[PDB]
């Protein structure tokens, strides 16, 4: 999560 | 002609004027909206509070974090960061004097550039420029050589420099960091009883982490010592009373740094990341990485972290090599005193990103200086 | 492609080496009026695997099985104390689990049976 | 040699043998005391009153729940509880064999360690054993994998599992729940001018609650059909006639459930704990949870929370992702009927909690066994 | 009669029976352990899970290569693979009949000692022979002369063959490969905000490096276009959704090859070692090999691949030779091929290591036959 | 890495 994708 | 400095950290602004020891403003990076309606009539009442002003007002306000893990999220919160930075926070205008910034390693690009986008537009400094957070704490400890651990409340890094030779095939990037301690903190405070469960509550969870804990040398043997004896327990007085007391849970989340197996991420760990990037290195510049380990950032002050650390990567490291690391007491800000450093130099006045440049090339204009 | 025939998947020996297994433990239960039609699906239940290694190993369970499984975690755990008993058998077995056996990954209970061909001969 | 189950919910309690498909007896978890003298002489009217007992005569006594959120408050009531539950509801001697319970995840670890004291010392079961409430729902669908929403009187977890590993790590809590549906039913209501505002006249409302109420699948465009069309206003007779009719409350405090902004917890939400979760599990994982997403235990009888879940899922997931969610009829006792099957597993024989090991270990053998 | 074979590559293993077209099994050369406890009671979850099963379950499982570099790491885990291979993958008796083997060239002399003590004391095959893994392709090219490029997941050698004599003064390892590519896409993808930093996450990555990269003919004039047009720019459909879209880290990574400075390894090239390699041998012999270039196993079916060498060894060699570099199909299986050509041979029934031969010299026998 | 001691 807060990445454009995974995390 | 003094260039102000913003470390813009991932849970923390800290900002002042270069050259300078000791930073003007300080305050953390929250933004927080009402939950509730206003019955009050003239009474203000906005939408948005940033900085310890939402601490106060934290009880009927939901805190979201415009920057996490070193990544911007929100977009429109972080412009209200940096206002608040310079206009309320610091009261220096920013068209006069250009700013230097920090961020993490291997973010994407998007915030490297998007970061640019915000300031000449919005604020319109003369000039700016971006540094990587790991880097300036070489200038705090003025030494060319080391390896340095940010452990800032987004994110860790562990590069490795050689007189002042960045290896980008060293560089290690890891999440793990205060949030995560604060969120696992959180959690095993329900084996106590306790229950934080909201964004109000978690600060204070945030700061019983801060003064109390301890980063346990030896896991396995204070885990049977906090069972027989109770020595170990300290209580902190929250707000509302309702005194508490932890044990055991003063020194696990601490722990979860050097095994990240309790909150469940796929990683070697922080003493094996250290011993992984080194060993990327080439084999003359490991003695010097061993002998100069710079600890620096947040999430470095529990009592004894130079003592688990040098006595773990002691046992991965082959015996004659001299393991000295480097815990000064000015870290916390260290990333800080080197953007101060930075800044002074008179080298430095050629590596600014101008305002009549950025027109010319665009966004893109941070790379290839950068 | 023409380079890898086998791999996709229904290879010939695939197949003929399928209904060799199939012929081989039948034959011994036999005695028990057993027969498996598809190894695949036959072993959900993991039944018949507890009545082969009877036949075979000639002892008795070292945990009780369920007569019947409904649910799905009935026929796991039959299937997983037939795996855990080959152990005190001193047989060794790598990655063979009691999930794929009932869902049937028939690249794998072709190998539980091969163990037991060249142990008991 | 068959061991005995007891869900011990936090607002129902459900125990019954083990290997059968139905409950033997089923009560409310509630204990009440009279609030009135006795004027009558050899009439018995004894301290405390449990089960459906308590409710017929509910009118002159004051019911206090000794579970609350998972949590025991009154242990000496809660000991009633379970002498009513093996003597007098079931007819059943605990000494003979043993006993199997469940409990919320997350829980203090007194609670989890003082329900052990109680029963050996109290009962003298041979042998117990303590499951987490989650767990058991994936024994009664048949099913490795799979992501569970208990929804209970007291908690919701949602926990996702992975070919039967538990992920510690993204497993969730939230105190909402059916007695804040209640409690925030017995607000709205004043609404209409109707108010109930005692123990006894809360479990009115919760009646009502069970087989008046729906999900709202449109929350929205339903509150302005409810203004323009009376179609959805039905009457429920309370005891004391003084028939009733509610609107626009028949369907308003379920939706505290996918925004608790009504009632004013600071929390996501349920559909969005359950994006959250599985957002927190590796990313091989995601597929099979959202194509298996258990629905278990009360609270999720409203019609159509099926419906509901699966649409708002959807817009939070990506494109391409399968959405099956599980509400088999058969819930509300689907953590009981794991309870069975857990209990009729041969494995299973190892793991009880047996009375020598107690006196070795003390109450603190639960954590590791457990 | 017939022997079977095992590559045993750095990164894939391939098995199959000689005189056979095509292997009967591949599979990857992994293995994972449970980084979870187990929940549930009678599920199996055993320690270890190799192959495509690991795959499966990849997401509650830590994956570690036993082969890295064409070095073995960890030999227990080594075993497994094998026993995977001939009972799980291919349901046959190594006993029966002998096995052939293969390994990367200048490897130490354990690995190449270590390999044979486990096969006739573990499996007990009436015979064996090892043989570099360069040398097969030939058979499997069906040419006396040539150099030969293996590119496997693990390590490239470029040895060059003229009329079937090696020449070890020539022979090359560099050890850049697949896994480089993989852990350098894991890096670059950083840029476009992709975080992909764990085991299982890796294998998407490598996933994605297959069916989607290419190798660039012109690395600065592609770069300039990728910039300029999005045409390059494609999407993969990762699990759990989130597309992706990658441009210029298409092809980033496999230009690692002609170029390593990107990852940092003090290396000329892929094209200027089999330039090297070739003018280290005699002036006679190397029109031969710039006319016969074999290209083959993994790492080579980027497409242009071979326009690129021939295009780059073209400018370094001189003029008058004509450079033809064969890339057939049927590589990534040419090693293979090899070995059952090798075992078909007649007079390689000479060749093998029987038992009887090991008991008398020991393990020390593979070099002097070998 | 993966070498008795270099890499
Ligand atoms: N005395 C302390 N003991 C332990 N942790 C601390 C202490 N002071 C601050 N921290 C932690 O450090 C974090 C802030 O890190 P910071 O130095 O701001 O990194 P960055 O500048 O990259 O944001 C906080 O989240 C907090 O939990
Ligand atoms: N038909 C129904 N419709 C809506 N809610 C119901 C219905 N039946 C029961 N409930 C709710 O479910 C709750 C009981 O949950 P329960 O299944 O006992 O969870 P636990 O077993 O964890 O206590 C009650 O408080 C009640 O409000
Ligand atoms: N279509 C493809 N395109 C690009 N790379 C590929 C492709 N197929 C396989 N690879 C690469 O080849 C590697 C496997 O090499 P392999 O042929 O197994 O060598 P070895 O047999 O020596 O292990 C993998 O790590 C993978 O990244
Ligand atoms: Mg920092
Ligand atoms: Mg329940
Ligand atoms: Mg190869």
């Amino acid at each position: 999560p807060a990445w454009l994708a995974t995390c | 002609t003094t260039a102000l400095v913003c470390d813009n950290g991932s849970g923390l602004v800290k900002a002042g004027f270069a050259g300078d020891d000791a930073p003007r403003a300080v305050f953390p990076s929250i933004v927080g909206r009402p939950r509730h309606q206003g019955v009050m009539v003239g009474m203000g009442q906005k939408d948005s509070y940033v900085g310890d002003e939402a601490q106060s007002k934290r009880g009927i306000l939901t805190l979201k974090y415009p920057i996490e893990h070193g990544i911007i999220t929100n977009w429109d919160d972080m412009e209200k960061i940096w206002h608040h930075t310079f206009y309320n926070e610091l009261r220096v205008a920013p068209e006069e004097h250009p700013t230097l910034l920090t961020e993490a390693p291997l973010n994407p690009k998007a915030n490297r550039e998007k970061m640019t986008q915000i300031m000449f537009e919005t604020f319109n400094v003369p000039a700016m420029y971006v540094a990587i957070q790991a880097v300036l704490s070489l200038y705090a400890s003025g030494r060319t050589t080391g390896i340095v651990l940010d452990s800032g409340d987004g994110v860790t890094h562990n590069v490795p420099i050689y007189e002042g030779y960045a290896l980008p095939h060293a560089i290690m990037r890891l999440d793990l960091a205060g949030r995560d301690l604060t969120d696992y903190l959180m959690k095993i405070l329900t084996e106590r009883g306790y229950s934080f469960v909201t964004t109000a509550e978690r600060e204070i969870v945030r700061d019983i982490k801060e003064k109390l804990c301890y980063v346990a040398l030896d896991f396995e043997n204070e885990m049977a010592t906090a069972a027989s004896s109770s020595s170990l327990e300290k209580s902190y007085e929250l707000p509302d009373g309702q005194v508490i007391t932890i044990g055991n849970e003063r020194f696990r989340c601490p722990e979860t740094l050097f095994q990240p197996s309790f909150i469940g991420m796929e990683s070697a760990g922080i003493h094996e990341t250290t011993y992984n990037s080194i060993m990327k290195c080439d084999i003359d510049i490991r003695k010097d990485l061993y002998a100069n380990n710079v600890m620096s950032g947040g999430t470095t002050m529990y009592p004894g972290i130079a003592d688990r650390m040098q006595k773990e990567i002691t046992a991965l490291a082959p015996s004659t090599m001299k393991i000295k690391i480097i815990a000064p007491p000015e870290r916390k800000y260290s990333v800080w005193i080197g953007g101060s450093i930075l800044a002074s130099l008179s080298t430095f006045q050629q590596m600014w990103i101008t305002k009549q440049e950025y027109d010319e090339a665009g966004p893109s204009i941070v790379h290839r200086k950068c | 492609p023409a380079t890898e025939k086998d791999l996709a998947e229904d290879a010939p020996w695939k197949k003929i080496q399928q209904n060799t297994f199939t012929r081989w433990c039948n034959e011994h239960l036999k005695c028990v009026s057993k027969r498996i039609a598809n190894l695949q699906t036959d072993l959900s239940d993991g039944l018949r695997l507890i009545a082969l290694l009877e036949v075979l190993s000639q002892k008795k369970m070292h945990r009780k099985h369920n007569q019947r499984p409904t649910f799905r975690q009935m026929q796991l755990e039959n299937v997983s104390v037939a795996l855990e008993f080959l152990d005190r058998e001193s047989i060794k077995l790598v990655s063979i689990d009691s999930k794929a056996i009932v869902d049937g990954n028939l690249k794998l209970i072709l190998g539980l049976i091969w163990t037991l061909i060249l142990h008991y001969s």
